[PDB]
């Protein structure tokens, strides 16, 4: 009586491929447009916000969730493969540097917490592996600004700018055209704005934007009003209204 | 479709697994039992089949006890009623000594209701395939509940399950309806005894034996006992008296 | 794979019937137990000049009251073995005295059961069942001289002798003939060897076959190549003046 | 691995069948429900029928109270329903322990959501196929609504329907909210609340319904509440003072 | 705090002899001053030929018994009620006596 | 198909239960008649042992719990024995927890729970062996019937092995007769050889075959065994 | 799937055409069902009718027509 | 249910047909219809309407004294010796059907032809029962 | 009607059988044959005769030998397996 | 739980999985031994047909399990480290124990023990891998050679051979060989055993390698400059039996 399912529910095929994997990936190329652009005097990434319906609430809807302080992340696939992950992500975060290391793990190092993840759960059976993937946009003050990608299995690169979802490749051009670095975060916004509007036709806004930022400071982002002792979040994610200014700002 | 009539563990698109529409036919497949809610109580009553002179009386009686007042009788298959049950007496015992207090007919429907539904989550454990009529007196009312096999249960005003299950409703839903919900404890095992007699009528391969139980408030004080003597005997005779034959 | 649960219609385990299938491919192991020993006797087979054939044996000691011959696979009688040992030898320390052949094979029986995925019953550990029967043979004092047979299944039984392996057939009929209530252990010894060489296709030498006896002055004792090879001696000249 | 609907895997279109299939057939048990805000209640209306005479229908049950404050609304079927029930009244608990505090609305959805999903992944349990709607008036935001649906995946609503009514109960409250600019009515007594949603309930379904084919559950400041019989029927004549 | 270990008193006296042997005892149980039985079988059979009495403290003198007591049931069950030697109903002894001593 | 619901127990199909549970209850008939009769103050039971050759030694068919207790086994022998030990397992318990020989019916009712237990375990199998389990407590003559699917029936007379049916027809007839003959044993004792040897129709009964136990009033649980059963024919 | 009110007025209809001592009420009929439209209502009719042959009349009671609708619901859906 | 129900059309429509007619003429009594099958098959809704085939009617296995007529009917066809007693024949067979009960004469006779007796004794018949009829055969006392 | 699996008894009838045509050069003993097969079926004992005669034609001979029996079990039996 | 089935019957009474263990052993490279009545001679394949390998740090055949004793094989390495730990683990278990030098039975048997259970025993498979055992048992000066396959089983053999060619090379060394009289001098040992192992390694003389086992811990291997002469020898040999 009990379970008993130990058998890896990965395993290879013919090809050398992995069932499994290559299944997940079609999810999330069917997920949603989702982007990342490094201005180099920030980061800036976008989203599609989406309504479940008018009379619903988006607030609760979780489509860019902050990992740790100074970095957020963003994703196409399966929704709820990656509300559990974030959870994961979060607490390790915070148990295993935060009064260890004294602060936050840098970028590169929390991509392969998050690699390790779904990487345990593709080797082991009892559980199918996770069906997502993650743009990780971040800032740590020992490597700067930086965009990485997830994959499904856990596989991980370097990138500068990208998109995943549908509609990528396209998405892509426009953004390699109009920013080769060294570009003010505003100017990336009002780039990422124009890319989107030619990837997306049907009706288009800024309240089907959902848009955050890490590149700012207030001292509301210390925390506190007092006297330094520490620099603190740079994470700001913005609200509609400055997002429909930035719209019609040229 | 498939893989729902060998698990549990996946859901149907019917919302009905096949393999639960299975466990609700064998309780279909078993004997009449029966069970009564009155105006102080409940009164439960069985059909036992005599086949051969080999079988000895009131030692096979399909009426089995939980605590001290809650009387529990079911219809389908032998071993799955009396590991259900077995189990119910264990969570009944861990009650009393942790609360101090006797274990509810709610609280009991709950306990046999999560042990059922548990193995209906699982295709790792098979589930129960009976249909169990219980119920008895406690600090908070009369109460008769049945449990049924997906998990499923409610309480009742009245309650049939096998194979007389049909029979044994219209008779009980003439009577309920006469009476203000069946009147006095008395008065239901003469009741209880027709509805045995007509549910008899969808058997006719095997005689019976009738075994009537209640546990009432105001004629046995709260307390689960049979009802045999002089009770019983009045209660065959009325059944023979009105249903002829 | 294979369920480990599944009955035929008439109800006997598909892995038992199985367990059935390796034991007859296994070399002879023949047992006459009489009044004075109880007599154990193997075809050992092969004889190659790039084998060490008198170095290999097939008729193991447990105790030193004990043995045991096989027939089957042999990779799987020495899991037998090691359960064997340690149950004999715990009962020993406990009470100081001989356990009972019928005793040790029930012990060993109850771990013939586990195969396959677990049950709630039992812990299910292994994969298969054995897939060798045996014959051990033993003395007592309190009722002498006996023979077991064990099957993996699970069921033993006490004979006054019996036959296992592939040439069982043949084998059993000719020991019934044989057989008598005045049975003694030099006889029982030289009728060994008369059945040997009947079923053999070669001529019978001591890196071929192999005996051993019991008595009780001693425990359970080898009969040593030396010895063995006298007796083969001496059998064919008496059978080569028949003729 | 095995296949995917005989045990939980993804499908070869990185779809679950398990979740679609939950989203379906768990609303058609002959259930419809609508939650609408009040000003300073949130109401509940939905469907609850018994088909006997001889079926009592106190212990008829498909809103909850989860807590003294908090409710549950449950779309699907009992079997499914208690075992939603059993781990929110766990959670209820076990917050006001450890946290001090009474449970919000969105806490409980989020919760359950993370753990659905863990049992969507898992290759020997199911996710439930209930629909789960939360209900209270939170002294941390109002009246609330907040509804987790069987994927895994959850949000807050202003105003909710579930079952094929969904989208005649929709443009009704759409229209009116365009028009008064705001989302939530503004009336004290829950009286006035509940005859508003009968207004809209009435005429999007098209039909009016008896005492004991209703339940209505009404959220107010630190109670949660079903209305009685005779209390439902009050509000339908009520309405009908005014014809 | 607690130790339950006292004394109950009692005297036993075991003659082995030409074909025979006694275990004669005294069916006086006390604690103390006070007078726990008149009468109470200070020898008892434990069957086969064996007899056997725990002189001392009475708390581990039930106890030594009754696991021995299964002992008996156990040893008759497994080898087909084949009777137990005094030698080695002595070394299952043992083994319950040493088995604690903690 | 036979082969769908045929290799984990933990399905159930149409039919009501498994077909592995059939199968089960098909392997008791192929296993030693074995009859079973009381009275009201003594209960019988009558047993034929099976060999296999003439120079094998019997299997015992008569396995005792207890010296007021034995069991009779007909079907699969592995799983006779495995359920035994946990009869003396349970028995022993019994009297060193609360001073009690363990009743029939206590007995039955705790065997059944186990066989729920064996097989809604998927690797676990119906055991395959039905027990004519007798006793005498301070309930009564006893004998009940298990199966081992959790069948418990207690009953005045019954048979399971070779043609069941056969010795059913037997007892059923001079029941009435024998039951209120109440403090003799050999009647009793008497009509069971009587009964066990119409069952037969493709053997033939022997005295070493033969083995009967009896357990009652003032019979504590004692097998004649050989010889001494010539004295009942 | 019928409503309540259809299977009222068909179990009217088709003992309407039918000879019967007594008034029936249809609506115990209708309880009886959960969904019956007029074909499985039809097997009903007839049912009670078999234990009017036998009866050895041409009528039937109230009472044939409670067991009668019971009875077909239970050899299927 | 399939989409091969296209290839299997003309037998829906001679199915139908029938069906639409008996219903045509359902209030007169004059044509009966019967099928006959081991076991049922899909079909298209028919066993919910007096005039389709209405009645669906089970074959249960039979039951002692059920095979005791059945063994009297057999037992006037053929000799026998006039002592067999279907009722004790009856409880050493079980779970025989009726062409069953009839192939255990034909292997009594082949008993009796083996024996050199033109009619059966009771053992003649027991003998008959231990062989094969192909379907059920009681004759189990093995295991050791 | 049983096809199935013959005794050693049995073995050696089907044996000594199809061997009485055949002329044979002595030392044989049917039993012997017999004794190497673990199992069969009647196709596989037609088999080791006719097998058997081939060693010896390869050598050219019109006699058969206890050596040719023997040879003919080993290849008979082991390609049957699996 | 992953102790369920993954090694079941055969019909025919084998099992499956060993069949398809002794496969993986045959397509492999050789190894073989040959006994004196002075020493027990061990060659194992070195093939290298690529150059770009180094081969000092390419893995040898050769293990110890104790001083006086080694252990060769043919088939897959990665399963054959671990029969080699769980070997050497057990020399050193006795030799702390018994407070005495190991013997060479109880280490066959160790090593038979442990690719037994993995037959019996649920949620694991066989070793891929068939060994050669010898050495010397302690104060005693005649050799000892022991075979282990992966079904479990055990044996001893006055010579054996394995992997690859299998059948070659017993049949070779069967007219080259008898128990009444071995050869009693190294070097005409050594001989032999170079001469059946050219025949099948193809090209070698620096592919093979000998390693010479003499009693107690005596045990030196023999290099290429050595072994290019025997061949040369070889060579003459050939054309003074022609």
């Amino acid at each position: 009586m009990t379970d008993r399912y130990s058998f890896s529910l990965t395993t290879f095929s013919p090809s050398g491929k992995l069932g499994q994997i290559d299944y997940a990936l079609t999810a999330v190329k069917q997920g949603v447009t989702s982007l990342g652009i490094k201005a180099t005097n920030g980061v800036v990434i976008a989203t599609e916000k989406k309504s479940s319906s008018p009379l619903a609430m988006s607030e609760t809807l979780s489509k860019v969730s902050l990992l740790t302080p100074d970095i957020g992340a963003v994703y196409s696939g399966m929704g709820p493969d990656y509300r559990v992950l974030v959870d994961k992500s979060r607490k390790v975060a915070h148990t295993s540097y935060k009064r260890i290391y004294g602060e936050y793990p840098p970028t590169k190092l929390l991509v392969s917490e998050v690699a390790k993840i779904m990487q345990e759960a593709t080797q082991s059976g009892g559980v199918r592996p996770f069906g997502v993937s993650l743009l990780i946009a971040g800032h740590d003050e020992f490597n700067g600004f930086s965009l990485y990608q997830v994959d499904p299995s856990g596989s991980y690169f370097p990138w500068k700018a990208t998109a995943i979802g549908k509609g990528s490749v396209a998405a892509k051009t426009f953004l390699e055209k109009r920013w080769n670095d060294e570009l003010e975060l505003e100017d990336a916004i009002h780039i990422a704005l124009l890319t989107l509007k030619e990837s997306v036709e049907g009706e288009f806004n800024g309240d089907t934007i959902e848009l955050a930022i890490i590149g700012d400071e207030n001292p509301d982002l210390l925390g506190y009003t007092g006297i330094p002792t520490d620099k603190g979040p740079r994470f700001r994610k913005l609200t509609s209204q400055e997002i429909n200014d930035r719209l019609e700002a040229l | 479709g498939t893989g729902y009539d060998l698990s549990n563990s996946v859901f149907s698109p019917d919302g009905r697994n096949f393999q639960v529409e299975y466990a609700v036919k064998a309780v279909e497949n078993g004997t009449t039992s029966i069970g009564i809610k009155c105006n102080d109580g409940v009164v439960f009553a069985v059909e036992k089949l005599i086949t051969s002179k080999l079988l000895v009386p009131q030692k096979n009686v399909k009426i089995q006890v939980v605590d001290r007042h809650i009387g529990c009788v079911y219809s389908g298959l032998i071993p799955d009623g009396r590991h259900l049950v077995n189990r119910g007496r264990e969570e009944a015992a861990s009650f009393k000594k942790l609360y101090k207090t006797p274990i509810p007919i709610p609280a009991f429907a709950d306990r046999l209701g999560q042990y059922v539904q548990a193995h209906t989550l699982y295709n790792s454990v098979r589930p129960f395939g009976v249909s169990t009529i219980f119920g008895g007196v406690d600090k908070n009312g009369a109460h008769l509940y049945m449990l049924e096999p997906s998990g499923s249960y409610w309480g009742y005003k009245g309650a049939a399950t096998g194979k007389g299950r049909q029979s044994a409703k219209a008779e009980l839903e003439k009577l309920v309806d006469h009476h203000p919900e069946g009147l006095s404890a008395r008065e239901a095992v003469k009741q209880a005894a027709k509805i045995i007699y007509l549910a008899h009528e969808d058997n006719k391969e095997k005689d019976f034996e009738l075994e009537i139980s209640w546990c009432s408030l105001s004629e046995t004080n709260g307390l689960h006992k049979f009802v045999k003597g002089d009770l019983l005997q009045e209660a065959i005779d009325f059944a023979q008296k009105e249903i002829n034959g | 794979d294979r369920g480990v649960s599944t009955f035929s219609p008439e109800g006997r385990l598909f892995q038992v019937e199985y367990s059935l299938e390796a034991i007859k491919l296994g070399s002879t192991a023949i047992g006459i137990a009489t009044k004075e020993g109880v007599v154990l006797g193997v075809e050992k087979r092969a004889t190659s000049p790039l084998l060490e054939s008198d170095s290999i044996e097939k008729i193991v000691e447990i105790d030193r009251h004990i043995g045991c011959a096989m027939s089957g696979l042999t990779a799987d009688a020495r899991s037998m073995i090691e359960h064997a040992r340690t149950a004999a030898v715990t009962h020993n320390l406990y009470y100081d005295e001989d356990i009972n052949v019928e005793s040790l094979t029930q012990s060993v029986c109850d771990l013939a059961l586990r195969f396959g995925e677990g049950a709630s019953g039992e812990e299910r550990l292994m994969s298969r069942p054995f897939g060798v029967a045996l014959l051990i043979a033993g003395h007592d004092a309190d009722d002498g001289y006996q023979l077991f047979h064990a099957e993996p299944s699970g069921t033993f039984y006490r004979y006054n002798a019996k036959a296992i392996g592939s040439g069982s057939e043949g084998a059993q009929a000719e020991l019934l003939n044989e057989w008598h209530s005045s049975l003694t252990l030099k006889e029982a010894e030289l009728l060994v060897l008369k059945i040997l060489k009947q079923v053999m296709e070669e001529k019978l030498d001591e890196n071929n076959a192999q005996l051993s006896c019991i008595t009780k002055q001693d425990g359970f004792k080898i009969y040593d190549n030396e010895k063995t090879a006298e007796l083969i001696k001496e059998l064919k000249e008496k059978e080569a003046a028949e003729s | 691995a095995g296949y995917d609907r005989h045990i939980t895997i993804f499908s070869p279109e990185g779809r679950l069948y398990q979740v679609e299939y939950a989203f379906k057939a768990t609303n058609q048990t002959n259930i419809n429900s609508l939650a609408v805000r009040g000003k300073d209640c949130t109401v509940v209306i939905s469907q609850k029928k018994v088909p006997d005479k001889l079926l009592d229908p106190t212990t008829v049950s498909y809103i909850f109270c989860i807590s003294r404050t908090i409710g549950m609304v449950v779309n699907g079927p009992i079997p499914d329903a208690r075992n939603a029930a059993l781990r929110a009244k766990a959670e209820a608990a076990e917050f006001r322990y450890k946290y001090g505090y009474d449970m919000p609305c969105d806490v409980l959805a989020k919760r359950m959501a993370n753990l659905s999903q863990i049992y969507t992944q898992r290759a020997y349990m199911r996710p439930l196929g209930v629909i789960l709607t939360f209900v209270s008036v939170d002294e941390e935001l109002g009246p609330s609504i907040y509804k987790t649906d069987p994927a895994g995946y959850y949000v807050g609503y202003k105003a909710t329907a579930t079952g094929p009514k969904q989208q005649e109960i929709t443009t009704n409250l759409e229209n009116h909210f365009k028009k008064s600019k705001i989302d939530h009515i503004n009336e004290e007594s829950w009286e006035k609340v509940v005859e508003f949603a009968i207004t809209h309930m009435i005429d999007a379904l098209g039909t009016e319904f008896s005492k004991n084919d209703l339940e209505v559950g009404v959220a107010t400041k630190d109670k949660f509440f079903t209305l009685s019989a005779e209390n439902i029927e009050e509000r339908l004549v009520a309405i009908a003072e005014q014809d | 705090q607690f130790n339950p270990y006292g004394d109950n008193g009692g005297t036993i006296l075991g003659i082995a002899g030409e074909d025979f042997a006694v275990l004669a005892g005294d069916t006086r149980n006390i604690t103390d001053y006070s007078i726990n039985s008149r009468y109470e079988p200070k020898v008892f059979d434990c069957g086969d030929n064996i007899v056997m009495s725990a002189n001392g403290f009475a708390a581990d003198g039930d106890a030594l018994v009754k696991r021995f007591k299964n002992s008996v049931k156990w040893y008759h069950f497994d080898h087909n009620d084949k009777k137990l030697s005094i030698n080695s109903a002595a070394r299952n002894i043992q083994h319950l006596l040493y088995g604690k001593r903690f | 198909f036979r082969n769908n619901y045929d290799g984990d127990t933990v399905t159930f199909s149409p039919t009501g239960r498994l077909f592995q549970v059939e199968y089960a209850l098909e392997a008791i008939k192929q296993g030693s008649v074995t009859v079973g009769l009381r009275s009201n103050t003594h209960a019988v039971l009558v047993a034929l042992k099976r060999n296999a050759d003439e120079l094998s030694s019997y299997q015992k068919k008569i396995i005792k719990c207890d010296e007021h207790m034995g069991l009779s086994l007909a079907g699969l022998a592995p799983d006779a024995r495995v359920l035994s030990n946990y009869l003396r397992q349970q028995c022993n318990y019994s009297s060193l927890v609360f001073n009690r020989k363990l009743a029939v019916e206590r007995a039955g009712h705790l065997l059944c729970d186990k066989a729920q237990k064996n097989t809604q375990s998927y690797g676990g199998r119906p055991y395959g062996v039905g027990l004519l389990i007798i006793g005498y407590d301070k309930s009564g003559a006893h004998l009940l019937e298990f199966q081992p699917s959790g069948n418990v029936t207690e009953l005045y007379g019954t048979a399971i092995g070779a043609r069941s049916q056969g010795a059913k027809t037997y007892l059923e007839r001079t029941l009435d007769t024998f039951i209120k003959i109440d403090g003799n044993p050999d009647e009793l004792i008497k009509a069971g050889v009587e009964a066990i040897s119409q069952s037969l129709r493709d053997e033939s009964l022997t005295v070493d075959n033969l083995s009967i136990a009896i357990v009652g009033k003032d019979t504590p649980f004692t097998i004649y065994d050989g010889e001494a059963v010539a004295k009942y024919i | 799937l019928p409503n309540e009110a259809g299977r009222l007025e068909i179990f009217k209809i088709h003992t309407a055409k039918v000879k019967k001592t007594g008034e029936f009420d249809f609506e115990a009929a209708v309880k009886m069902s959960d969904g019956f439209n007029g074909a499985d209502i039809r097997n009903c009719a007839t049912e009670a009718g078999f234990f009017a042959i036998r009866d050895d009349r041409d009528h039937i009671n109230p009472d044939d027509l409670m067991k009668a609708v019971r009875k077909v619901a239970e050899v299927k859906k | 249910f399939d989409s091969e129900k296209s290839g299997d059309r003309e037998v829906q429509r001679t199915m139908l047909e029938l069906l639409n007619q008996l219903d045509g003429f359902s209030s007169d009594d004059r044509v009966k219809v019967l099928a006959a099958t081991n076991r049922v098959d899909v079909l298209d809704p028919a066993l919910l309407r007096s005039g389709r085939l209405d009645r669906k009617i089970e074959f249960p296995l039979p039951s002692e004294d059920s095979r005791a007529q059945i063994l009297q009917i057999h037992s006037r066809k053929m000799t026998t010796d006039d002592d067999i007693n279907w009722q004790e024949l009856a409880r050493s067979t079980d779970e025989f059907n009726g062409a069953q009960l009839k192939a255990v004469t034909v292997e009594a006779g082949m008993i009796a032809l083996r024996n050199g007796q033109s009619s059966v004794k009771h053992e003649d018949f027991v003998e008959g029962i231990s062989e094969v009829q192909a379907r059920k055969s009681k004759s189990v006392s093995f295991y050791a | 009607v049983e096809f199935s699996l013959p005794d050693l008894e049995g073995r050696a009838n089907i044996f000594r059988i199809h061997s009485k045509s055949m002329s044979v050069e002595r030392g044989i003993r049917w039993e012997l044959i017999s004794r190497l097969c673990p199992n069969s079926t009647g196709a596989e004992l037609r088999s080791v005769c006719t097998e058997a005669g081939m060693f010896a034609i390869r050598a050219r001979r019109k006699v058969a030998t206890e050596k040719d029996f023997l040879k003919a079990v080993d290849k008979v039996i082991s390609g049957y397996k699996k | 739980g992953y102790d369920r089935a993954l090694s079941i019957f055969s019909p025919d009474g084998h099992i499956f999985q060993v069949e398809y263990a002794l496969e993986a052993v045959k397509r492999g490279t050789c190894a073989v031994g040959v006994k004196g009545k002075n020493c027990v001679v061990l060659g194992c394949e070195r093939r290298s047909t690529l150059k770009l390998q180094d081969t000092r740090i390419t893995p040898s055949k050769v293990s110890k399990i104790d001083s006086h004793v080694v252990l060769s094989f043919s088939g897959l390495n990665a399963d054959s480290r671990i029969l080699i730990e769980k070997a050497r683990v057990e020399a050193q278990s006795h030799r702390l124990t018994l407070e005495d030098p190991v013997t060479v039975e109880y280490l066959t048997r160790y090593v038979a023990g442990v690719q037994q259970r993995y037959t019996q025993s649920g949620g694991v498979r066989p070793f891929g891998v068939s060994t050669l055992i010898a050495g010397f048992d302690p104060r005693d000066d005649e050799p000892k050679l022991y075979q282990t396959e992966p079904s479990g089983i055990y044996s001893s053999w006055s010579a054996q051979t394995i992997g690859r060619n299998s059948k070659t090379v017993r049949e070779f060394l069967e007219k080259n060989y008898d128990r009444k009289e071995p050869p009693a001098t190294v070097e005409e040992c050594v001989k032999l055993t170079v001469r059946s192992l050219l025949e099948v390694v193809q090209t070698g003389a620096k592919n093979i390698e000998i390693t010479v086992v003499k009693p107690d811990s005596d045990i030196v291997a023999l290099s290429s400059e050595e072994i290019n002469q025997y061949v040369t020898q070889i060579e003459q040999e050939k054309q003074e039996q022609q």
